[PDB]
């Protein structure tokens, strides 16, 4: 191709990119040159291409229209085109996209304006419309009450604030979480929360605080970590083998079947994590988190977690894509200690293996008052060796799934842009550490991870304004220890 | 929208899921696990008829007949034979910044019920339900339920 | 801490290149210079007939490089003198 | 005068300024009624200057400051707008700073 | 409502023993 005209010092790149295709090439040339100050180059072609690069252009002022609510400083946070600098169109489109990413608006638009005082001067104009920053949810019923307030952008000032106050008889709790995404001018975020909780019959009282600092390391990934602690006093809980092992290893030796007992700690920890952000049925997200105790803590323990998902197209026409998900993690105590009961986790339900009941996966309870039920675990009912069906959670777990998404406008839909139907297969396992299979031999070994529960079936993926309706059906394939199944599961997020 | 779906939890527990569509004509159906099911539809006849029938163990159906205020006598057929026979009342209010529906009714198995459904032209929304009853097949002493929503 | 935190690129001032600055001569008029170089971004707040140009770049997570140009004009808009600071001190 | 666009129930109740919100409506409002607008607008320009001062785009700030000095000689911002750019060697400036000190 | 009542004086800065000025937004 012959290249001529008022060529820029970057004409090497014109030849490199060039050597409806001609129109596209011309637009790609204009796109290139728009990064070097040429706001309005013009290219004609016959192949011969005649490029009139034009002059270099500068932006005199950047102003916003339509924001009568939030601080001016907020919108300027995501610009890459600087005032008193040469124009680069990508620096403006990236700004628009970052604003669209944050979502602090009802509408966004952009334009480019000419300065009447000089043909080589331009302005950049952004226009926005805004919607609600968040809501206040209040409700009482015959007698319990819950209310809270949340905003993503407090009074348009840049802060995220959430207040949760729940009052009941069996349990009362509260949480306050406040974060400043811009503690410093470079976008370093800092925030934290205070909380209180409890439980009435076992009984528990707890409260604490956690403050986390985090910052970006590149365009889309970020790192966070911080410090906090929780006070947790647990009492009036039925003593059991999971609890007997946990407490006894610490020196705590409550009487057998003596439910009127207590143990409380002030546990101080360090929390951390990091996130991968591949955004888009494509893209991926990786959240790697964990926490450890500090020497000032009453208990000593560690926990590690992982939660990831990745879209992997299968067909080259994008008519078949598999979305994989993995959940994984475990923790235990330090120095001879075990993981505290209230720091232990459950697995199971429509979020884990869709064929099994909620919070069903893993080891079961093994073992004071009586009004006659569960007599073997009590002191007034019966004194015997109990083998219950009630899950106690575990110390380590892994979960995985594959979701197979195809278009279906030729089976049951016309648009396939609201609620999608997909096929999935999943698996997951939970097991204990420090399980003694020799004292309890007529019982499953609860440290064996190979007892993997798995299922497959069909799930819905809702995006519709109708709300977060979660419906799925799956059948389990494997059972090991009285596994309690539930093939059809659903709930609603009650939001959006 | 012209069509949609919902689910509800009913207890003093039954779980309902259902779907409906707006066509005055409005129709829909439910399936309720205790598994039962039922159908309903309502339309203008400013009088209306709202026909609801289901087997969920409850078995039966209700019907009635109803211009800014109304009186709507209702009765139901109960199989195997006590149900709600009575007359509902209510009134609609509106203004440039709001709409309110006031509902109430009286009947017997003594049955009394009230409620309020109100919306503001801004982010604020209100609602209230209450039922009271005596001397029939069930007795409600207190069923106060009230809430509201606000967004910034 | 600050020295390892990610930062977007900073671009300030006008573009400069030897191809244009080496072409500026005493006796050249403001209209000719403005054509050759482009519209000035800075001027004297008190109306002194002089132009200033600044080319400043600081890549993200890096240091800053800046060059300046000073143009002294007479009362007719004809350049009388010129200076340049190729780098910061 | 459409001053309704410079307030709200929430912004009013908590006693906070609206000067760093879109000022174009106040300009339309411009048409001693102008003293308030003079300062409400100058505060906007000042706040923008501060944003870029912290961010470091001080050349654009200097041009904005000259705009403020030229167009609003009698506002408080004229002192507030005086300063990031001083890291560069400038033929300073000092005469006006001293002459109008108070 | 009363904020405008501050009525701060619109005194101009004097020149030192001359900045660029304009006539826009004039007070009549």
């Amino acid at each position: 191709v012959e290249v001529s005209g008022n060529l820029a010092g970057h004409s090497a790149e014109i030849e490199q990119l060039t050597k409806t295709k001609v129109t596209k090439m011309e637009d790609d040339i204009k796109k290139l040159l728009g990064r070097y100050g040429y706001a309005y180059p013009r290219v004609q072609s016959m192949l011969r291409v005649n490029v009139d690069a034009g002059n270099r252009f500068y932006v005199r002022k950047i102003r916003f229209e339509g924001n009568d609510t939030s601080k001016d400083a907020v919108l300027r946070r995501e610009m890459r085109q600087m005032e008193g600098a040469w124009l680069g169109s990508d620096l403006v489109d990236q700004g628009k996209e970052r604003l669209n990413r944050l979502g602090f608006f009802e509408t966004v638009d952009t334009d480019t304006q000419r300065v009447p005082g000089s043909p080589d001067q331009v302005d950049v104009v952004y226009k926005v419309k805004e919607r609600n920053t968040g809501c206040f949810n209040f409700g009482i019923g015959y007698v319990s009450f819950q209310a809270g307030v949340q905003q993503d952008n407090w009074l348009g000032t840049g802060y995220a604030v959430g207040i949760n106050g729940t009052k009941n008889d069996y349990q009362t709790y509260a949480e306050l979480s406040v974060t400043n995404p811009y503690f410093t001018v470079d976008g370093v975020s800092l925030g934290g929360r205070l909380f209180y909780n409890d439980f009435q019959a076992y009984t528990n009282k707890s409260y604490g605080t956690d403050v986390t600092l985090g910052f970006p390391i590149n365009e889309y990934n970020s790192l966070r970590a911080g410090l906090g602690y929780v006070h947790n006093s647990l009492s009036n809980m039925q003593p059991q083998v999971a609890m007997w092992r946990y407490l006894y290893s610490m020196g705590e030796h409550p009487s057998t079947s003596d439910q009127d007992n207590s143990f409380k700690t002030d546990d101080f920890t360090f929390n951390y994590g990091w996130t991968y952000n591949k955004l888009d049925t494509d893209g991926s997200r990786v959240n790697l988190t964990g926490k450890v105790t500090i020497p000032g803590s009453d208990n000593e323990y560690y926990k590690v977690t992982l939660d990831t998902a990745t879209y992997v197209p299968i067909d080259d026409d994008h008519k078949w894509v598999v979305l994989g998900r993995t959940r994984w993690g475990y923790g235990d105590g330090l120095g001879g200690k075990e993981m505290p009961f209230y720091e232990n986790f459950y697995a199971g339900g429509s979020s884990t293996v869709r064929g099994f009941q909620s919070n069903t996966i893993g080891p079961k309870a093994v073992y004071q008052a009586s009004n006659y039920d569960y007599e073997c675990a009590t002191q007034d009912g019966a004194k015997d060796l109990c083998k219950s069906d009630d899950a106690v959670g575990g110390n380590a777990m892994a979960v995985a799934s594959l979701e197979f998404i195809t278009p279906t406008p030729f089976i049951s839909d016309k648009y396939a842009n609201s609620v999608r139907t997909s096929f999935f297969w999943d698996m997951g396992t939970v097991w204990d550490t420090n399980w003694d299979s020799s004292q309890y031999s007529g019982y499953p070994d609860y440290s064996d991870p190979s007892n993997i529960r798995m299922s497959a079936g069909i799930a819905l993926q809702w995006m519709s304004p109708l709300g977060p309706l979660v419906f799925s059906y799956a059948q389990p394939f494997k059972k090991y220890d009285g596994d309690k199944a539930e093939q059809f599961q659903f709930n609603i997020g009650k939001t959006w | 929208g012209e069509a949609g779906a919902w689910a509800r939890i009913m207890s003093g527990t039954h779980v309902q899921v259902g779907v409906d569509k707006k066509h005055d004509l409005f129709t829909g159906f439910t399936v309720t696990h205790t598994v039962g099911a039922g159908l309903y539809a309502s339309a203008m006849f400013g009088a209306y008829i709202d026909l609801i029938g289901k087997y969920v163990w409850y078995a039966g159906a209700e019907a009635g007949y109803r211009e800014d205020a109304w009186i709507e006598p209702q009765a139901e057929l109960v199989y195997g034979l006590i149900g709600r026979t009575g007359v509902d009342v209510g009134k609609s209010f509106s203004g440039k910044d709001w709409k309110v529906t006031a509902r109430a009714g009286l009947g017997y198995q003594m049955l009394m019920s009230v409620g309020l459904n109100a919306e503001i032209r801004d982010n604020v929304r209100f609602g209230l339900e209450f039922e009271k009853s005596a001397f029939g097949k069930y007795n409600v002493d207190n069923a106060v339920n009230a809430n509201f929503r606000y967004c910034f | 801490l600050e020295r390892v935190v990610y930062r977007p690129d900073i671009n300030q001032g006008n573009y400069l290149t030897a191809n244009d600055v080496s072409k500026i001569r005493v006796g050249m008029t403001q209209q000719q210079v403005a054509y050759a170089l482009g519209t000035p971004l800075m001027s004297d707040p008190f109306g002194t007939n002089t132009w200033f140009y600044v080319f400043r770049q600081q890549p993200g997570h890096e240091g800053v490089t800046q060059q300046t140009l000073t143009l002294t004009f007479n009362s007719s808009g004809v350049l009388t003198n010129i200076d340049n600071k190729p780098a910061l001190s | 005068t459409n001053m309704a666009l410079d307030d709200s129930a929430l912004q009013g109740f908590f006693g906070v300024d609206r000067s760093d919100r879109d000022p174009q409506h106040a300009r339309a409002a411009f048409s001693k009624r102008l003293v308030f607008l003079k300062d409400r607008l100058a505060k906007y320009e000042y706040s923008v200057a501060e944003y870029y001062t912290e961010r470091g785009a001080w050349v654009a700030v200097v041009n904005r400051v000259e705009g403020m000095l030229r167009d609003y000689p009698d506002t408080q911002a004229t002192r507030d707008a005086l300063p990031a750019y001083r890291q560069m060697q400038m033929n300073a400036v000092a005469k006006i700073i001293a002459a109008n000190s108070s | 409502d009363e904020a405008y009542l501050e009525a701060a004086p619109l005194a101009e800065l004097h020149a030192p023993a001359l900045p660029v000025t304009s006539g826009d937004y004039a007070i009549p």
